[PDB]
């Protein structure tokens, strides 16, 4: 039998047209992927969106990006208190074994920061790790969380990692960790990594760095970094002081990896709350990971284009929105881009 | 008033005017780093005699034990102030914690006066638990390629240092105290570290508390430090290992300027955190400015702010103004000899 | 005297000559088997009025939860007397009923009955259990795809206090010798904190021996040679007590329709019979109040009332359970629960 | 036949010596073509493993393992994780000449001996709050599950019998009571596959025994239930035991006891070793042998007194042993 009519592994697709998963999320999430939308259709993209709104219908999302395969989302938010939900931005990784989350800080022509002309990757494992959420109480007041490694897990990360960095012609992968305290947990993280770039990957150049350690270069002496590769809450962590030194963290485009699925993010992930609604939101981060899916579903001379249109656009002083300096709203600088783009 | 928590016992050395205070002068550029604070200290006329003690490890039962000498001295001095040491099977500084009872780092990281970094106008403090968390010594090898790495956290460590942090937030006079967290995804644990803050914020309503996600801790506080001028975080064991070496980054670059204060029940040890620097041992090189902030931070705990201030407002902090004094770290020429009658002058 | 450690706090109330004591009828066989108790307790003129009541669970918060009706009377009465329950419609009942209760050790006796013969003889044993903590505490994980953790705790805490009513205990019904089950051998630390808790609680209860054995030889001996344990007392954790308990009835009866248990709390205690609902039975009148009856027993003691515990059972259906046309059908004899009961009364 | 083979010979602490070596002489003395490779122990217990790991079997006694919390851990438990022989078979049938309370007794026990409780993690978190945490996988359950029916089915054994607490450990013993009786019927169909409660097990096994034919348990309920089997057929001393690993395969009694009180007394009872040593010769595909010397003991026994202390007789180790390579130098 099998081979050619089979391929139901592929991305949705009808005569041209690919059926994406958009799940805009809360916070500046519903904003910030319209201004995807409409740089979309305004320049014709072959994309259908299949978008899903939602407590546990994360489910929906699941069985959605298990159809089609691709999808676009922003952020959800998540409680703190005790009898709130849990993140479901996890779940949804989790149940898709999406593990690799890779994140691209690489600094702006028009915007001020204080270390300039920065371009470094920080890839995290995304379903183990800190984030293997196991707890339990064994007498009151008394609090156990439970991290989990594995072999397996880490043996897939560690590869993804090197074969994104030769895929990308990156020169350095570096391993974060805390092997120094916890010998077993991130000990097997830090070797596993350096013992598979060593006897595959010869050509790029494996070391590991202490989280806290690596914490202090990265937010003195930044350059000295290519890739990162990390546990779950290594990469929070240095995902945060990367999206501080080019801008903030809507400038950040981000992008999920399972063996048979990809949801594209925001490489920074923050909800932005507190802005809903308000326009003043900024959808660089949005589109540029858009951009990032693009390429991946094979189309990228739009990818080419778009990403040209917004990193022109924000070079180009004024009319750029609020937080990178400017005084545009979201509206603004989709139509700044869409316009650029008209012309190209 | 100082903080309660971590409440020296004073009583000066009744045949003396002074107080007796442990040394421990570690090895490397420590002992240099270490007279210059015995004479500064001497110019300034402290309260203080030096009862310098030796903590190089035996190993009663196979786990390594601080020697008896030391141990003595300082649970008597209920203080002491140790520079650098090397690593000479049990981490020196871990059994260090133990055997006194050291269960707060303090942390602050404040930009110098005339020694240019990237970051500005940066001005922190934070408060990290050292007893538990990602950091007790539980790890677990459930099967052939399985591990588990165990988080511990329970109030009644929690408690105590989070007190520590609004009585110390009170005792400098910041309004605001921040607990950092990630009850996000690690409910149980920091949950239970934010809502024993919560529940204390009631019994010292003169602060404000405000609780956080490392997320944005790490955000803003590198997007702009300033923010926390105000501040006094605290966190639990890895959150406050990472941001404490992460903030010193932004104030000096390095850490060779970053003081620690080691606050126990009733001991409590100040150090400078910065290594033994054994390549420049003895050429006169090294830069008390570390150790010698951590005498100020003994000083108020003491209770001798009048020293203390004088120590900090005026010396050190003025005299790094000019590079003729500084030290080589920080472009200045001055050696360490140079650089401690150029501060006493205007101690 | 009274083990220090579950003291019941007496005061009958003051309008009647009488103590209150919560029942549980139960269902099944519970309500037979209990108003043949009831009768019993009647002639036998005991200081105690019975104030049923319905634990039939509530569900606060989806968490099964037990009726205030209830709960308010048997905290106000610091003694109640369960029958057999079944497995209610839709978060153990059982558990939610020690939790809300404070009761934290298992009294499990197994005695040789008279007239009832059985392979094993001269069996007396007396076995305490953990029943807090141990491999029953409801922490387990999956720590990754095919990978399971069942978590067992043991605390000093909780230790200590089960260690002590076994010592107490021993005391109370004079037995000498006192053993600590465990298995240190594999188990260092968990078993290891036990035994040293038990090792340090024995200086403060000189007149009684403190031994140690793993479970190992618990069970070897126990099984080789009932009777080497008639002076014994045995304390352990949560598991080897749930097991040695369930054994030790097997040694003594085959079954466990003889067998009493004492949930022992802190003020609360509840005295039950360990078998089943018997639901196939309810009604005929064939049940075996035994069970429950000694259940009465070891309550009475608990509460003080030696003279009435002591006349109900040396005397009455320890004795009656002597003579076929008595007895019942589990036990070769030809008696109804109803025969049973004034059969047993006579010699009351 | 013709050629010779080495065994790896671990005579262990207590009894052990003087029950091995009534082996060794049973085994000069019928001339069996096997020489014995034998090792003396404290982390040694790497060269027994190192041993093992050359000469694949092993014929072994019990070492002791220490209560007290600077001892150094089982390393009888040490010796099968570190060649995963998981498989920990007891055989215990009654025998003609001993007195039982319950008589013609024939049941199996087959436990995990790597993992369970015996995986050994546990910590404590505060002062006097200790976990021990308690390890069940799918893999090494499913591995347990069919060499319990392949062995029943090579036996011809009808009732496989899962021991389980899963009605309160849900997780643990639970996947451990399913993963069982799951690949019990859609493999081999033709067993009888059930399940009980350890408790409840631990009652029927002392009162109503003949109930049972073969249990499978995780690490823990296995010494429960061996030990009550132990008592009633005998005492340990009469019950043989194997380990199997994949590769590997180690002979010791199945009882499990050291023995240490009437250790250099020649009092001991070697039926046990011996019985099991026998099964160590069907494995390596001896077995005349096997046959024979089994049905020397067995007889031994049966014919009243010359049997040793702990069965009813007055004979020493010694002794028995003699009336052994007796009956047998007569077959």
């Amino acid at each position: 039998a099998t081979a050619a009519q089979a391929e139901r592994t592929l991305p949705k697709k009808y005569g041209g047209r690919f059926t994406v998963t958009l799940i805009p999320g809360d916070g500046v999430g519903k904003e910030i992927t319209d201004s995807v939308r409409t740089i979309f259709e305004a320049e014709n993209i072959p994309i259908d969106w299949e978008t899903i709104n939602i407590k546990e219908g994360v489910y929906e999302a699941v069985e959605s990006l298990k159809r089609n395969k691709i999808g676009l989302k922003g952020l959800w938010h998540t409680p703190a208190d005790q009898t709130g939900h849990g993140s479901l931005n996890v779940a949804l990784r989790k149940q898709l074994d999406i593990y690799a989350n890779v994140a691209l800080f690489k600094s702006l022509k028009g915007v001020k920061t204080r270390i300039p002309d920065i371009d470094l990757i920080v890839i995290r494992e995304n379903t183990e790790g800190e984030f293997s959420g196991l707890e339990h109480e064994s007498v009151p007041g008394v609090v156990e969380s439970l991290k989990v490694m594995t072999r397996p897990k880490t043996e897939r990360i560690a590869r993804f990692a090197f074969d994104f960095a030769k895929k990308y012609n990156r020169k350095s992968v570096t391993a974060v960790h805390k092997a120094n305290i916890m010998k077993l947990g991130d000990g097997l993280f830090r070797n596993i990594i350096t013992e598979i770039g060593q006897k595959e990957y010869p050509d790029i150049d494996v070391s590991s760095i202490i989280v806290d350690n690596a914490s202090m270069q990265a937010v003195a002496k930044p350059h000295q970094f290519d890739v990162l590769v990390t546990p779950s809450m290594y990469g929070t962590i240095l995902g945060n002081i990367g999206a501080a030194l080019i801008g903030g963290p809507g400038l950040v485009a981000g992008a999920n990896f399972g063996r048979d699925y990809a949801v594209f993010e925001p490489g920074s992930r923050h909800v932005g709350l507190d802005i809903k609604g308000q326009n003043v939101a900024n959808p660089t981060a949005m589109i540029l990971s858009s951009t990032l899916m693009l390429n991946h579903l094979g189309l990228n001379e739009y990818a080419t284009r778009i990403s040209k249109a917004v990193h022109e656009t924000i070079a180009e002083g004024k009319h750029t929105t609020r937080d990178i300096g400017g005084s545009s709203s979201t509206t603004d600088f989709t139509n700044e881009i869409i316009n650029k783009l008209s012309t190209m | 008033k100082q903080p309660s928590i971590g409440r020296y016992t004073g009583k000066p050395n009744p045949s003396t005017g002074k107080y007796t205070v442990s040394f421990i002068e570690g090895d490397g550029i420590g002992p240099e780093i270490s007279k210059s604070v015995k004479k500064i200290f001497s110019a300034a006329n402290v309260p203080i005699e030096w009862e310098s003690c030796d903590v190089s490890p035996i190993f009663v039962n196979g786990l390594t034990t601080i020697p008896d000498p030391a141990v003595q001295s300082i649970t008597k001095n209920l203080v002491a102030l140790k520079g650098p040491l090397a690593t000479p099977h049990r981490s020196l500084n871990l059994t260090l914690r133990k055997t006194f009872g050291l269960f707060a780092n303090v942390r602050p990281a404040k930009s110098i006066e005339g020694f240019k970094t990237t970051y500005e106008n940066v001005d922190l403090v934070l408060i990290r638990e050292n007893t538990e968390g990602e950091y007790s010594g539980i790890e677990h090898i459930v099967c052939p390629g399985v591990v588990q790495s165990i988080k511990l956290i329970t109030r009644d460590a929690s408690e105590r240092v989070i007190r520590y942090a609004f009585e110390y937030a009170r005792a400098i006079g910041r309004p605001r105290v921040i607990v950092v967290h990630k009850s996000t995804i690690q409910r149980l644990a920091d949950g239970l570290f934010v809502n024993v803050a919560k529940e204390l914020s009631k019994e010292y309503p003169d602060l404000t508390l405000e609780t956080e996600l490392i997320d944005n801790s790490v955000l803003k506080v590198v997007t702009n430090p300033s923010a926390y001028t105000d501040a006094v975080s605290v966190c639990p064991n890895l959150y406050g290992d990472i941001l404490s070496d992460l903030n010193s980054g932004l104030s000096a670059g390095s850490l060779g300027l970053t003081p620690s204060a080691n606050i126990g029940h009733k001991i409590s040890i100040f150090e400078a955190v910065h290594g033994s620097a054994p390549d420049i041992a003895g050429q006169d090189k090294a830069n008390p400015t570390a150790l010698l902030l951590s005498s100020v931070m003994m000083l108020n705990h003491m209770g001798l702010t009048n020293h203390a201030d004088q120590i900090q407002n005026a010396v050190l902090s003025t005299i790094a103004s000019g590079p003729e004094n500084r030290t080589g770290d920080l472009a200045g020429t001055a050696t360490t000899s140079s650089f401690t009658e150029a501060v006493i002058k205007r101690l």
